[PDB]
């Protein structure tokens, strides 16, 4: 009969620390993705941004998104998922009034890479030894007629048109420029030349080399 | 709590499960607000049509896939004739839901149900499966009414 | 098993061609039906008047594989004498009923089993009702052919063909599957007084 | 509110409102919970009603997979007869096998169902024996006969139909519609949708204008035009086969035989005139079709495009190339070709 | 045959033993098509067509077809090789034909396309599968449109119908009886028995579409009103 | 191999008798009828069992032979060879003195629909009534003594098989 | 045994409620993983108090090496033990009946199926190491027979001849053979 | 005070039925055995093991009575020892039923030869139950 | 059968190209050249693919043949048969009027050590570079245009194959080719 109201950081500091490691990250407004885009793991990330926009007091703290996944395309090349699952991710992440600080640990294979540039400009954090890859997506095993391959070609037509619209807003290029540079062939990007291209801006905050700390001593 | 909010994001399953979620949303006295994310398959678009008319929201990246349900099994000669009349009756049963909620004629539903028909965000509003394009404001009022 | 049984079985089948006897054994498949079509047109070429004693012993098989076996017996010039040894199936007793009237024989301890053809349907919703029309095309033609062979009506055939129905050789004379029974005369057994 | 804790999850919330949810198929793991759920509600009062929701495929899967036996469905209906409180069951979607037996075993007058639910009854499935002996097959067949007669016994008390009627329809899997289950005896009334939701949805398409501005008027006109062209097509198919039967009766009138009076002596003696018999043989009268309707006016179609044929008269001796059969066939004055 | 299929052959002579069944039938200008039409047996039918071409250039080479389907390019190689030889080819349809074996019995010469009474024929659009990236999806739909445009004008040359009748028939799964395929122009002569003139249920449905039979007078046909 | 004895009117019922295994023996039984309907035909039985619908085709094909039928058991006759051992002509059925003879009801399986159990139980009862009539014919035993012995597995020596009626003379001496 | 019970005021599981009541239940076979939980449970009850421990067995068989781990913990502890039989103890589970409680503390149901046989093993590879594992299986065979001879009072030469083959006992013969002490009645 | 359990089993070994048999007589108080649906050979031992006068059965319940089954493979000697095991287990469960049905033991071994099924009527006549619930 | 075409010097290349099927065609090609070095050899190619190692041995066997060779394409020619199609003598290259021609690079898998990957990476590039410069000789096409057409995984109708330079003549008078 009483309402189950949630508690936040100005209120739940007297109730102790959270017991489990995803619940420490949920209190710190940090979402760590260590799994590719499965239908089981996409339901929790929708409820996570729904919880962060549920009863937040200020609604202005930046949400840190750490991504480490293959997206929907595995290392062998086939599609373990489809590209329509990413449309539920960007529509739910960009709904909140809070800015989206995006970071990458190791890899972002053709679905997490377009989410890497989709964050707030001026705060794209990245590790200095990560790998970034932008390739056009593929489809799973579909057995149909001649008109069935045409409608599947229209689904990948909207995939390249939606992915280039995100890269045109991030990198500041045209619509046809991002299709020729990124979404044509399976290429890879390092950390240094991606800053000149416009994928990332800086490194992670508080980064310092252990050898550079010995030079200060 | 006079309105419920259920996010629809699934690849669909059997057509018998999509009938139950559509009949349950049209039975309760409270309002039913349905929002889709990703796609709406044959088991998911019945929950999209199961909501009340006026508050069916879809985003710009949202798609909609309508198709006839599959099935079939192995048996005797006359056993296949019984269930083939049932699949043709279920295909007419889902055509009654799409003709009532979207105000489309019955002969034009079965033409689009004959093949795997995909819809964009623009033509879903023009067909009648949804009401308007979702944005930030249509869901900002959702998360603030459920706090009290 | 071992091919020595296969080699000694290949010899006695080769002697059956000299006595104008063909062999229908095992399940009716697509490859075995093509071996039996080519062996029926060759026996007409050496003589177009002598009959062919068809050996029928099959526990089942495909429906369209036996359809090529059926109509190739009605158009050839001599009649085909069909005999039931061991067991007849839905595609086996249809070969038994397709013989010439007055020359269909059987043994008194063999089993005659008849039912509607099996199968299945899988695919889209339009693929279900189309594939259901294929089995009903096989259901109505086998019931239409059996009404002309046994002389019974249309409604009494489908009331027995819809389920698995076994038949005795004593009741097969009264029903119309076989015409006569070939058997040796019994011994003069004395009674118990 | 402070002394009573809230329910932690969703099945505990439906348990507090005395609602039993059968959402899982009939496995032996779920049947031990339902005999513990119904026996617990009997100890809390034998007068309070029990809400029951039915959503399962029964003891077997819908594709034909045998996961359990039909005997666990017998023990589920035995607790419904052992209990002594009114039970209101609601069918929710699928109901195959023993799931509709517990739907029909509820109290008469409170059996509810959705307008688009699925109901089906069929014969129980038998697992294979694995090439055992001969005499065990007869005991296994007696196990089938005791479980089939027990299924017809529990199905007769819930509906009211006799045993011989219910056994013939159970040989084939017969699916039951919610409109068909009223006259069959499965349910008692149909759960209606919300009338407040129906009038608010119908008023929204008129005020917003989406029922006419998005091209619905041109497509609903084609639905009535295709139904008009389909009603014009079968009417032309019916008048052509009526002229074939009228020409068949005209050709049969030029016959001189006594085969019709032989069937009159062996049949009944009352109806010596053409009249009704109140049976299967409903003899239609096709020349008695003098309508004279002055409302069905013909359209703007001229029939002057019909060519002129030879118009061979009836008194001709020309016979086609057929086998000879004129042994007793005397030549008629209206048909000399016989 | 569930476990094994024995060698059903006959070779008998007063002095020497002859060959087996398929070798003797190949010497009499008769080719058999059985099983799946893959790339392996496609060289067997074309290679036997070139073997009997060098023997005689005027005798009618006969091909017996009994296959439930096959590879779409392997069944394409036997048609155009059959049309690029000197003598005429008499085709005989055996068993069933599922969208590829119905093409080779329609590819025979006019007046020599003989089908039996209980033969099943079928004509559909070719199938296929999508693979990977959009540069191969667009290559896939351009391949399925190429296979549909080639097989469209094959039936226009051998049957003489219109392209609208082919698109309405090959849209879904359409099974044809030889009594119906004789009207479409796929075959030339129906093979019956000793006065066998039974009506298949596809023509009873065709008689119901034109209005010759009703439910009151079913005639001497099979029952069809059990729908 | 076995071709040297096939010309000497000897057949071998070896291995498990399946639907194809029974087809090889009953095809040979009518060739020896076509070669000579006067000379004797000897059947050597060594089988661990089989189905009833395949082993019934060997009995009527053996009874179709107008000549004399000799049946000799070599080793094991488990539920199928014991029926064919007594099915020969009286005075010619023999067996080795250290062979095992097992008599049993014919095996069967039932699956599918519940209405198939109506049909599968009837053919078992028809095969039980058919085999008990034949086994009581050449053994000169009443029907009450046959049914109480074949209900379970019953191994027996050729000593008590002589007085039962399966064999006629002992060929190995004692 | 899946629904739990109560100890004095809160919900506790059924096997752990008897753990506080100093009753040990063994229902599954003796494997390596369940023997790690049994010998850790014997040391836990020995550290709390010093009373008689009750063991209820349902072992249908098991391995040789984890069974000797549970046998040696019965003699190492300073408390007393009592083995009570219900159901069946087959293979090495029947040896644990004669582990402790020799002075009138071996009870059994009147319908318990007993089983005694020599242990077994399997280890292949080199022929030189096959002689070493054969000496290990021989030294495990006679040592398991020496403990059954001292607990039941049987001569050592009779256990080698009888338990090498298959041997089964009813509770009527288990009294005269010295394998059990008393038979449980209806109360 | 009085134990109340639901009996429902269609399979399982009969050796586990002897474990639940002697556990029911270990209770000092009475026992209420109510069978529902199927009662197998392991379930009928718990049904007959209850107190006389409190064994209930429904109208649609059935009781399966059959001999024990086992799987034997190995050396020649232990098959003969285990052949006496399955024989005396079948003689043990005959003496379990004989304490309740008050019938001679030679007639129960004839019913234990093959599979034996009982409906709700002759279960009371054979002494496995008391009355119809 | 196949032996009747062998004495008339006509061989068949059917099915998937393997290592066991490679040397069977090479062994019978040198036997026809030793019997008659003046009579032409007609081949028939129907292959859905194959290995680049065993497929080059068929090309070296036709170059080792002193007599002229004639090719015929029926059925399929996918990434290995189209290379063996144009590799014959110019002016004696015929095919079916509806056969398909696929010009695409061969495939390959790589696994193992880090030095092991870069060896087979440049090996399949050297196989890609050698297959491009060999097929550009008998086609009379520039190297930059023929190296990008093999990257597109699209089949080729025999109508546009004639002016491409891969084939010379079409059996059927060049009117039966359907688009």
């Amino acid at each position: 009969y009483p309402e189950g109201r949630p508690l936040f950081l100005p209120e739940a500091e007297r109730f102790g620390n959270p017991p489990d490691l995803p619940s420490l990250l949920l209190q710190q407004r940090v979402i760590y993705i260590s799994m590719p885009f499965l239908p089981s793991v996409t339901e929790l990330v929708v409820a996570q941004c729904y919880y962060l926009d549920f009863d937040d007091r200020n609604r202005q703290r930046p949400i840190y998104v750490y991504l480490n996944s293959t997206g929907c395309i595995n290392d062998k090349g086939q599609a373990i998922s489809a590209d329509n699952e990413f449309y539920a991710i960007w529509a739910a992440l960009g709904f909140t009034r809070a800015p989206l600080y995006t970071g990458v640990t190791w890899k972002a294979q053709n679905q997490a890479a377009v989410l890497l540039s989709a964050g707030q400009k001026g705060h794209r954090y990245s590790f200095p030894h990560a790998k970034i890859s932008t390739a056009p997506p593929v489809m799973n095993r579909v057995f149909g007629q001649a008109v069935d391959a045409q409608l599947q070609a229209n689904e990948l037509d909207y995939a390249t048109k939606y992915y280039a619209a995100i890269l045109a807003r991030s990198t500041g290029k045209d619509l046809e420029t991002c299709q020729k540079q990124y979404l044509s062939r399976k290429r890879y990007f390092s950390v240094k030349e991606a800053y000149e291209e416009g994928l990332v801006d800086k490194l992670v905050p508080g980064f310092m080399l252990n050898r550079f700390r010995k030079m200060q001593k | 709590s006079k309105k419920v909010f259920m996010i629809i994001n699934s690849f669909g399953g059997s057509v018998g499960n999509g009938i139950t979620v559509h009949d349950a949303l049209q039975f309760i006295k409270a309002g039913s607000l349905t929002l889709a994310l990703g796609v709406a398959a044959s088991a998911a678009s019945l929950a999209l049509a199961g909501g009340t008319i006026g508050e069916r929201y879809v985003t710009e990246g949202c798609h909609t896939m309508i198709h006839q349900p599959e099935g079939g099994l192995n048996g005797q000669a006359s056993d296949i004739w019984i269930d083939s009349q049932e699949i043709m009756k279920i295909r007419l049963d889902v055509a009654e839901i799409y003709s009532l909620s979207t105000y489309r004629p019955r002969h034009k539903i079965l033409r689009d149900l004959d093949r795997d028909f995909y819809l964009t965000a623009m033509e879903t509003i023009y067909y009648g499966l949804a009401d308007e394009i979702a944005t930030n404001e249509v869901m900002h009022s959702i998360v603030e009414m459920t706090n009290q | 098993p071992n091919p020595l049984v296969i080699e000694r079985f290949q010899g006695v089948v080769s002697q059956l061609f000299q006595q104008r006897i063909v062999r229908l054994g095992g399940a009716v498949d697509d490859d075995m039906a093509n071996l039996l079509v080519a062996q029926l047109l060759y026996l007409d070429s050496v003589d177009n008047k002598r009959d062919i004693t068809m050996y029928v012993n099959s526990p089942g098989g495909s429906v369209t594989a036996g359809m090529a076996v059926f109509d190739t017996m009605r158009h050839i010039r001599p009649d085909v004498s069909t005999c039931c040894i061991g067991l007849a199936a839905s595609m086996g007793a249809f070969i038994l009923a397709s013989g010439q009237a007055g020359k269909r024989y059987s043994l008194p301890n063999s089993r005659i089993m008849i039912h509607q053809p099996l199968g299945g349907a899988q695919g889209q919703a339009t693929d279900i009702e189309i594939q259901a029309n294929e089995i009903l095309h096989h259901k109505l033609t086998l019931n239409g052919y059996l009404a002309q062979f046994t002389g019974q009506s249309m409604e009494t055939i489908t009331k027995d063909t819809d389920r698995d129905f076994f038949m005795s050789p004593q009741e097969a004379i009264e029903y119309g599957l076989v015409d006569a029974i070939i058997s040796k005369p019994q011994m003069l057994q004395s009674r118990e007084v | 509110d402070r002394r009573k804790p809230p329910p932690p999850d969703l099945p505990s919330l439906l348990f507090d409102q005395r609602i039993v949810y059968l959402g899982m198929p009939l496995v032996p793991a779920v049947t031990e919970l339902m005999v513990a759920e119904l026996l617990y509600l009997e100890k809390q009062g034998a007068t309070l009603p029990i809400e029951m929701l039915i959503n399962s495929s029964g003891t077997t899967r819908q594709d034909g997979e045998i996961l359990s036996f039909d005997s666990e469905g017998v023990a589920l209906t035995s607790t419904m007869g052992f209990i002594k409180n009114p039970i209101s069951t609601v069918n929710m979607g699928l109901a195959v096998g023993w799931s509709c037996v517990v739907l029909s075993f509820g109290r008469k007058g409170w059996r509810k169902s959705l307008p688009h639910s699925l109901a089906m009854i069929q014969q129980p499935r038998v697992p294979p024996t694995g090439q055992r002996q001969a005499i065990e097959v007869h005991i296994k067949w007696r196990e089938v006969l005791d479980y089939k007669r027990e299924l017809l016994r529990m199905f007769s008390l819930g509906t009211g139909l006799p045993v011989d009627k219910l056994d013939a329809d159970m040989q084939r899997p017969l699916y039951m519609r919610p409109q068909d289950a009223l006259e069959y005896g499965i349910i008692d009334e149909i759960i209606e949708p919300n009338e407040d939701k129906a009038e608010k949805a119908a008023q929204y398409w008129i005020r917003s204008g989406r029922a006419e501005s998005e091209g619905r008027l041109e497509q609903w006109q084609e639905y009535l035009s295709l139904q008009e062209e389909y009603a014009l097509k079968d009417s032309f198919r019916k008048v052509m086969t009526q002229d074939l039967r009228a020409a068949y009766r005209d050709t049969s009138s030029k016959l001189l035989k006594n085969s019709s009076r032989n069937m009159e002596q062996v049949q009944e003696f009352k109806e010596r005139l053409p009249d009704d018999m109140l049976t299967e043989n409903d003899e239609v009268r096709l020349p008695f079709s003098r309508d004279g309707v002055k409302l069905a006016i013909l359209n703007a179609e001229c029939y002057a495009e019909r060519n002129i044929a030879r118009q061979v008269a009836a008194n001709k001796v020309s016979v086609p190339d057929k086998w000879r059969a004129a042994y007793a066939a005397r030549p008629a004055p209206a048909a000399p070709a016989a | 045959s569930p476990v094994v299929t024995p060698d059903i052959q006959i070779g008998h002579g007063e002095d020497a033993i002859e060959m087996d069944l398929y070798r003797y039938l190949l010497s009499n200008r008769i080719i058999f098509i059985g099983g799946y039409i893959n790339d392996k047996m496609a060289t067997q039918i074309v290679g036997s067509l070139m073997a009997l071409e060098a023997v005689d250039e005027n005798e009618d080479i006969r091909i017996y077809i009994n296959s439930p389907g096959g590879q779409p390019y392997s069944v394409l190689g036997v048609v155009d090789a059959m049309q690029s030889i000197k003598p005429d080819v008499q085709t005989v349809a055996l068993g069933a034909c599922y969208s590829y074996a119905s093409l080779v019995v329609a590819a025979g010469t006019k007046g020599k396309r003989y089908a039996m009474k209980n033969t099943r024929l079928m004509m559909t659009q070719p199938m296929g599968g999508s693979q990977g990236d959009i540069y191969q999806i667009k290559a896939t739909v351009e391949e399925l449109n190429a296979l549909y445009q080639i097989f469209s004008r094959y039936y226009m040359k051998f049957t003489g119908m219109n392209q609208d009748q082919i698109e309405q028939a090959t849209c879904r799964d359409h099974f044809m009886t030889p009594e119906q395929a004789k009207l479409e122009g796929l075959i030339d002569e129906i093979i019956r028995g000793k006065g066998d003139y039974t009506v298949p249920p596809a023509i009873v449905r065709q008689f119901r579409e034109v209005g010759l039979v009703d439910d009151l007078t079913p005639g001497p046909f099979l029952k069809v009103d059990c729908n | 191999p076995f071709g040297l004895l096939l010309r000497q009117r000897i057949v071998f019922l070896g291995g498990e008798v399946e639907d194809f295994g029974a087809d090889a023996i009953i095809s040979q039984l009518l060739l020896l009828d076509s070669q000579d309907p006067t000379k004797d035909i000897k059947i050597f039985i060594n089988s661990p069992g089989g189905s009833v619908t395949a082993g019934m085709g060997i009995y009527d094909a053996m009874m179709l032979c107008r000549a004399d039928v000799n049946t000799y058991c070599f080793g094991l006759a488990a539920s199928m060879g014991a029926f064919l051992l007594g099915a020969g002509k009286r005075g010619k059925r023999n067996s080795m003195p250290n062979s095992r003879i097992m008599i049993h009801q014919p095996l069967g399986g039932a699956s599918g629909q519940a209405v198939d159990i109506e049909i599968q139980a009837k053919e078992i009862m028809y095969h039980k009534a058919n085999l008990n009539r034949i086994m009581a014919d050449y053994c000169q035993q009443p029907l009450s003594k046959i049914e109480e012995d074949t209900d379970r597995d019953r191994y027996m020596s050729p000593l008590e098989a002589k007085e039962y009626g399966l064999i006629d003379h002992i060929i190995g001496g004692e | 045994c899946r629904p739990p019970g109560q100890r004095q005021s809160e919900w506790v599981d059924l096997w752990e409620a008897y753990t506080y009541q100093k009753v040990v239940f063994i229902k599954e076979a003796i494997t390596e993983d369940v023997a790690n939980n049994m010998i850790a449970l014997t040391l836990y009850l020995d550290s709390l108090d010093q009373k008689r421990i009750y063991y209820w067995l349902n072992v249908p068989g098991g391995d040789v090496v984890p069974t000797l781990a549970l046998y040696d913990t019965m003699q190492y502890v300073r408390s007393k033990t009592a083995t009570v039989c219900y159901g069946l103890c087959l293979g090495m589970g029947g040896f644990l009946l004669t582990a402790g409680g020799e002075k009138g503390y071996r009870f059994a149901m009147p319908h318990s199926i007993l089983m005694m046989h020599h242990p077994s093993g399997a280890s292949r590879g080199q022929a030189s190491e096959m002689h070493i594992e054969s000496r290990e299986l021989v030294r495990m065979r006679d040592y398991l027979s020496l403990l059954t001879s001292n607990a039941t009072g049987q001569p050592y030469d009779r256990v080698i001849r009888e338990l090498s083959r298959n041997k089964w006992m009813d509770p009527k013969q288990a009294i005269e053979y010295g394998m059990i002490d008393k038979v449980l009645t209806t109360p």
